[PDB]
Formats: C-alpha cells, sequence, structure tokens
C-alpha cells in the first residue's frame, strides 16, 4: 500500500558531545547505577 | 606414597556458569567522547529536540534481542546465549530449595526435574534449541493445529 | 524453644527482649510483613546493639544481598568471620563458607574452564591477598551485584548445618528467629570476634539473685 519508510539513527556518543563534563559525569554515574540495578532486577525476574 | 602424596598435587577446576548481561551501551570518559563530535557541537543542540533510543527488545523466531544478535552476528550461542534459549524455550526452569535429599541451586530440567549445570546446556539443549528455533517447518502445535 | 533465660540487660538482649514481644510472638502468617514494614528499623538495631549484624552493611550503609557487588560480599564475610588481633579465622568452616563463596565468583566470571586461583583455602589465611587475587583475574566481580543464583546460593551456604552459624544476618525472613538466636552464646567468652569486641552486643547468662 505504498507505505514507504526511512529512520536515521546516528551512534549515541556523538549526543556527549552537546553537554559538559559535569553534565556528562552525573549521567555516567546515574546509568551506571541504573545498569546496576537492572541486572538485578533481571536476573531475579528471570529465574523466578 | 598413598594418597596424601597426590592430594596435594591434584587441582580444582571451575567451570563457567551463565553471567547473562543486559549489554548497556559503553561509556567512554568524557576526554575521547568529546573528540568524535566537532568542538561547536557544545551547547549548539536542544536536548528537547533530539530524540534517543533508551531500550529495545523483541520477541521473535530467534528469542529476544540479546539471542537474535548473537544468532545474527555470530552464526552460534555463546553460554549466556544458550542458557537463555534454553529458559525462553522453557527447557530448563530455575530450583532453589532441596533436590533428593541434598539442597540445590540452579537450573534442572523443566521435565525431569534433573540438576543441568550451565557447561551442559549446549551439549544437552543446543541441538533441539536449533532446531525449534528461526526459520522451519510450521509446528501445528504452535498454531492451533 | 520458648523457654525463659536470665541473661544480662546488655542493649544486644534488651533488643532480644524487644523482639520476643513484637515480631517472635506474631503468628507466621504476619511475621514476613512485619519484618518487611520494620526492615529498615531491625537492620539499625541488628548493626547499633547486635552481636549478628546485618550482613549486607557496606561502610556502615545498610543494603541487601542483592544489592552488594560479589567483592563487597566478599570483603564482608572476612570482616566478620577473620580475626585481625588474632591473624586467623575464627572457625575453619567460616573460611570454607568464604572460600566457597570465591569459588563461585571464579564460576560466575571466567569464560572458559580454568584453574581455581584458590586451590586451597589455606590460601585464605592471608585474606586480602586471596581476595585482591579472585578480584584482579575477575574484575567484572568488582562492579556487579550478585547473580539473583548467587543470592540464592549465599543464603542456602548460610543454612548448612554441617557449618557454625554466620555470625550475622543475612536475610529477614522466615528463618529470622533462626538467624537471630542460634548460637548466641560463645560471643562472651570471644568478645574478639564481635563487631566493636563490644561487651553490650553479647548474650551472658547470670542469676538475679546470684549477681549480688
Ligand atoms: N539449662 C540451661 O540453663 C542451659 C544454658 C545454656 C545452654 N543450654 C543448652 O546447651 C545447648 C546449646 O546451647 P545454645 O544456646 O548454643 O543452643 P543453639 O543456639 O541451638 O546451639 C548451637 C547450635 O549451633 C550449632 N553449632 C555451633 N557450633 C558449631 C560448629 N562448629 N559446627 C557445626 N554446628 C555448630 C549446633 O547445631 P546443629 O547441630 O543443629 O548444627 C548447635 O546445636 C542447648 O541444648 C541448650 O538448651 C542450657
Amino acid at each position: 500500500g505504498q507505505k514507504g519508510g526511512q529512520a536515521i539513527v546516528v551512534h549515541p556518543d556523538y549526543l556527549y558531545g552537546a553537554i559538559t563534563e559535569d553534565r556528562y559525569n552525573e549521567y555516567v554515574a546515574k546509568v551506571s547505577a541504573r545498569e546496576k540495578s537492572a541486572y538485578k532486577f533481571f536476573h531475579n525476574g528471570m529465574i523466578y | 606414597n598413598g594418597n596424601s602424596a597426590d592430594a596435594a598435587y591434584a587441582q580444582v577446576e571451575i567451570q563457567p556458569r551463565a553471567n547473562i548481561q543486559l549489554d548497556f551501551p559503553e561509556l567512554k570518559p568524557y576526554k575521547q567522547v568529546k573528540q568524535i563530535a566537532p568542538a561547536e557541537l557544545e551547547g549548539l543542540l536542544d536536548l528537547e529536540r533530539v530524540i534517543v533510543v533508551t531500550g529495545f527488545a523483541e520477541v521473535g523466531p530467534w528469542g529476544s534481542a540479546r539471542t537474535r544478535w548473537e544468532m545474527e552476528a555470530f552464526g552460534e550461542f555463546s553460554l549466556e546465549g544458550c542458557v537463555e534459549m534454553a529458559w525462553i524455550m522453557g527447557f530448563i526452569s530455575y530450583h532453589n530449595g532441596n533436590l533428593k535429599g541434598r539442597p540445590y541451586t540452579g537450573w534442572v530440567d523443566s521435565k525431569t526435574k534433573e540438576p543441568v549445570d550451565d557447561k551442559d546446556v549446549k551439549a544437552k539443549y543446543e541441538t533441539s534449541i536449533l532446531e525449534h528455533s528461526g526459520i522451519r517447518l510450521i509446528e501445528p502445535e504452535l498454531f492451533n493445529g | 524453644m520458648g523457654e525463659p533465660i536470665h541473661k544480662i540487660a546488655t542493649r544486644g538482649v534488651m533488643l532480644w527482649k524487644e523482639f520476643d514481644e513484637t515480631i517472635f510472638n506474631l503468628p507466621k502468617n504476619k511475621l514476613v510483613p512485619t519484618l518487611e514494614a520494620k526492615r529498615d528499623y531491625i537492620i539499625s538495631r541488628l548493626n547499633a546493639d547486635f552481636q549478628k549484624p546485618w550482613f549486607a552493611t557496606v561502610n556502615g550503609q545498610a543494603r541487601d544481598l542483592a544489592t552488594m557487588t560479589y567483592e563487597e560480599v566478599a570483603k564482608r564475610l572476612v570482616e566478620l568471620m577473620f580475626i585481625r588481633s588474632t591473624n586467623s579465622w575464627f572457625d575453619v568452616t567460616w573460611r570454607t563458607f568464604t572460600g566457597d563463596f570465591l569459588r563461585r565468583v571464579e564460576e560466575r566470571f571466567t569464560k572458559s574452564k580454568t584453574l581455581s586461583l584458590i586451590q586451597s583455602y589455606s590460601l585464605l589465611d592471608k585474606p586480602d591477598e586471596a581476595i585482591e587475587k579472585v578480584f584482579n583475574a575477575y574484575p567484572a566481580a568488582r562492579e556487579q551485584f550478585l547473580n539473583a543464583q548467587d543470592i540464592d546460593h549465599f543464603l542456602s551456604m548460610c543454612q548448612n548445618p554441617m557449618q557454625k552459624p554466620v555470625p550475622f544476618v543475612p536475610v529477614l525472613d522466615r528463618r529470622f528467629e533462626i538467624f537471630f538466636k542460634k548460637d548466641s552464646l560463645w560471643q562472651s567468652e570471644h568478645l574478639e570476634a564481635v563487631v566493636d569486641q563490644d561487651v553490650q552486643r553479647t548474650c551472658i547468662l547470670h542469676g538475679p539473685v546470684a549477681a549480688q
């Protein structure tokens, strides 16, 4: 039905050049903590 | 020389357990990440108008995004991929408690309830996983006969 | 078993008394809900006042096993079970607990069949060096929380009957009374193996009339 589409995805590291070092480092710490909590959640969920 | 001569000579082997990872993107130190984009980019973008993907998943013929990627990129499963597929397909189930007297924490065969070591998942299930995944003859039991 | 005991009224024993009145007397259906509700209070009292502290406490911060790294678990085991003053493991079965944990770490973090970096638990008689050696081989284990499977294994190891009862409370669940009360009498003779060598955490049996 003539449904054409295109999406372009750009490497996420190009986002980080848009922000300051402090913003980036705050984000890195938050994501690191979230990732650890996600692994916790994931393995609990998988086995139960 | 008896058993004491060879007991201290003999040595303990570590068998790997599947440690499935979420594969969050790797974050570089700021200095490295600063070199990829142009210097002018800092403060130039309205970040409310930059759209990012923060998460993704799938359910498909090769399981989840993690297992489908292993099969797509590498053509075979790691230990993590095999255990994930065996769990997805109901081959293995987790067990924490008494199992035939002795206390057991780990995978068992879903049918028999026999303990399964992670290192044995491949030999025990991989052939079944590969036969009952991906593009294959239509299985009537999956489509109401 | 519900039997009266005459103990010196230390902080430890006064905590025991409070929990007898407010937790251990509750029926089974209301126990786990009460533990969940009073969780932070119970943890703070264990850590302040009792001879079995809350295991999952890292630099004075209450955690859970689920929110500790493998390295934090290994180091907490050494902090509670290895006596610096005598440079030894208080009980060999506690050394075996810790060695069995370090092998689990290697198993979880190794990509292939390899040799254990702890061939004999005798290597744990220098526990910091053994920990450093395992976590240098598997540095991902410094950053990752326990796999949920390794939490269950750790708690299964805490209930090993052929072992001196662990000197901590590792979980708040239906077995809390057993974790709290079991093997409560040796600490008054071995204050070197109690958190702050603090007598006030311990159970000393003594009679009120004889005490004169
Ligand atoms: N009449 C009195 O006034 C009086 C006063 C003090 C004590 N007692 C009695 O003395 C007995 C022990 O007292 P308790 O308060 O210590 O009772 P408890 O807390 O139940 O006993 C300690 C238990 O820990 C285990 N244990 C300790 N060290 C161990 C090791 N190295 N290896 C393996 N297991 C170990 C044993 O249990 P498992 O065998 O189950 O592993 C032992 O039964 C009790 O029967 C108690 O009633 C009586």
